[PDB]
RNA sequence: AGCUUUGCGCAGUGGCAGUAUCGUAGCCAAUGAGGUUUAUCCGAGGCGCGAUUUGCUAAUUGAAAACUUCCCAAUAGCCGUGACGACUAGUCGGCAUUGGCAAUUUUUGACAGUCUCGAGACUGG
């Protein structure tokens, strides 16, 4: 592989390091906020940490934030349909 | 239909290569054995 | 790591799930044959 | 086990039969041997 | 059984081009393959209710001698804005996968 | 070694265990089961439960070929688990070492 | 006419395939490559550089692995009751749906095992 590809293959462990220490590096005490919310994701990124931006985008790729919220909403309404009458509920309504 | 889903190795130094060579079949279970079975007795019978 | 096949877990060998035993001990075997004057040979023989 | 290599037995019979077909044509049938033995023996006097 | 596959066939061979740019290529593909083998029919699969291109397209050639040179020359060739990828057409319809299922058990 | 004894159940339990086949609130226990199933009733793997969720999310399911592989995989499980030794015995009795 | 030798080509069985198989356009090479054995003898490629098509199928991740979907509404036995109707408060037929249908005469199981030469016997401790 090319010298640039060898460079990127050696920056891979910096990616897993940055993603590992993300909750204490990507806080607001560490980098004073120019809080940029990640796109289609509820993560704010204090400070331009582009390695962390790539890792957190690759985690939350393909609209995983909305899919997590949708799955939690639909599973909770599954719970509320399982327990409809014994809480005195007429119906549930998955809001638009 | 005739492939197993559980494979038991008598000698303990084979389940770790069996993990590698059977990643095309993740449906199968590769466990070791505490009971060893004398299949060298199969060698001792004249036919085999 | 799966529970190794003990003498209290071997009863699971005979349910509907098809199980194999792989005994690889006898794969590589030799015979060690002497003539007295000269030297000593070791013939690798076939295994199973 | 007899069924699958029975199929492949018919197919290797087809394969050996095709080898014998390619030897069956291009064979110097009965008299092409005769004309080639003649052009071997009859020189250009 | 879609009633549109019957506009190319005259026992002619179809090349399958995919990875095509969905913003264009409606007749660009015809324009590019037109020099080869005299007026022909080359479609692009643009799905309905959307007007969006699904990628792939089918160019039907008159000869399988013409086909080999066309395929070898225009493989990855810049067409509209994406390099086309070329394979042979499936057309796995009913009258051939019935034969395939009958060839399975034999 | 245990027979299912006629006039007896407990030997079948000793068989299957051997084979390993085993505000003023209301005031109550809400037994929440959170379960993912497909239309056939099968308990669904979380990877493919997320796959069903994401197919319904994106509105675009699988292609034809991956559905062929997936459906043929499910009836491979169905044909496997609904069950050549007798054929081996009949081939051996026709002549003992059927070498492949 | 038959047998047969050598070289080449085709196909087939089998075997081998990173101390294997090649390319070489760079150089050298029978006007001699390369030689510790036998050297007034042997005789073929050598050094470097550079490589290791095609079809089919499986499996994985991925939302999507490339050949022209989900959801809602409705339709697809008996005992009672309500009307309609028929026949003399009673009886009968069809229709309809607002409770029920595991406790001896039926539809929620006296069944299961054993033995003897289509027929019987034993047990359920």
């Amino acid at each position: 592989l090319t010298n640039a590809q060898r460079s990127g293959l050696n920056q891979i462990p910096n990616r897993r390091f940055t993603l590992w220490w993300s909750p204490t590096i990507n806080r607001a005490n560490v980098y004073v906020g120019f809080q940029v919310q990640l796109d289609l994701t509820g993560i704010f990124m204090h400070g331009k940490i582009p390695t962390l931006k790539i890792s957190l985008i690759q985690i939350f790729r393909a609209h995983l934030w909305q899919k997590i919220h949708e799955s939690i909403v639909m599973d909770l309404c599954q719970v509320f349909d399982q327990e409809l009458d014994a809480l005195e509920i007429e119906t549930v309504q998955k809001e638009t | 239909e005739e492939q197993p889903k559980q494979i038991i190795v008598t000698r303990k130094g084979m389940l770790d290569p069996l993990e590698v060579h059977l990643l095309d079949f993740p449906n199968i279970v590769i466990k070791g054995s505490e009971l060893q079975l004398p299949f060298q007795a199969c060698l001792k019978v004249e036919k085999f | 790591t799966e529970p190794y096949l003990s003498s209290q877990n071997y009863g699971e060998l005979f349910s509907n799930q098809i199980i194999w035993f792989v005994d690889d001990t006898n794969v590589y075997r030799v015979t060690i044959h002497k003539t007295f004057e000269g030297n000593l040979t070791t013939k690798p023989i076939n295994g199973a | 086990p007899t069924k699958v290599e029975a199929h492949v037995r018919a197919q290797m019979a087809k394969r050996q039969k095709a080898h014998e077909e390619a030897n069956a044509a291009r064979k110097l049938t009965a008299e092409q041997r005769k004309v080639k033995k003649i052009k071997k023996l009859k020189e250009d006097i | 059984e879609d009633p549109s596959l019957l506009e190319w066939d005259a026992d002619d061979f179809r090349i399958f081009c995919g990875d095509l740019g969905n913003e264009v290529n409606d007749d660009i593909l015809a324009r590019a393959f037109s020099r080869f083998p005299s007026f022909l029919k080359a479609k692009v699969i643009r799905d309905k209710r959307t007007g969006k291109t699904k990628g792939y397209g089918f160019v039907s050639f008159k000869d399988p001698s013409d086909y080999v040179r066309a395929m070898r020359e225009m493989n990855g060739k810049y067409v509209g804005s994406r390099p086309i990828k070329l394979r042979k057409s499936m057309w796995k319809d009913r009258n051939l996968d019935v034969v395939r299922k009958k060839q399975k058990e034999k | 070694e245990e027979p299912i004894v006629n006039r007896g159940l407990a030997a079948a339990l000793l068989l299957c265990q051997n084979k390993g086949l085993l505000k003023e609130k209301d005031g109550y226990k809400p037994d929440v089961k959170i379960e993912y199933v497909d239309e056939t009733g099968r308990k669904l793997t979380p990877k493919e439960a997320f796959r069903q969720l994401s197919h319904r999310f994106h509105g675009k399911g699988s292609g034809k070929m991956k559905t062929e592989r997936r459906m043929k995989k499910l009836d491979e499980e169905a044909l496997l688990k609904k069950m050549l030794g007798t054929v081996a015995l009949l081939q051996e009795k026709q002549k003992p070492y059927i070498v492949l």
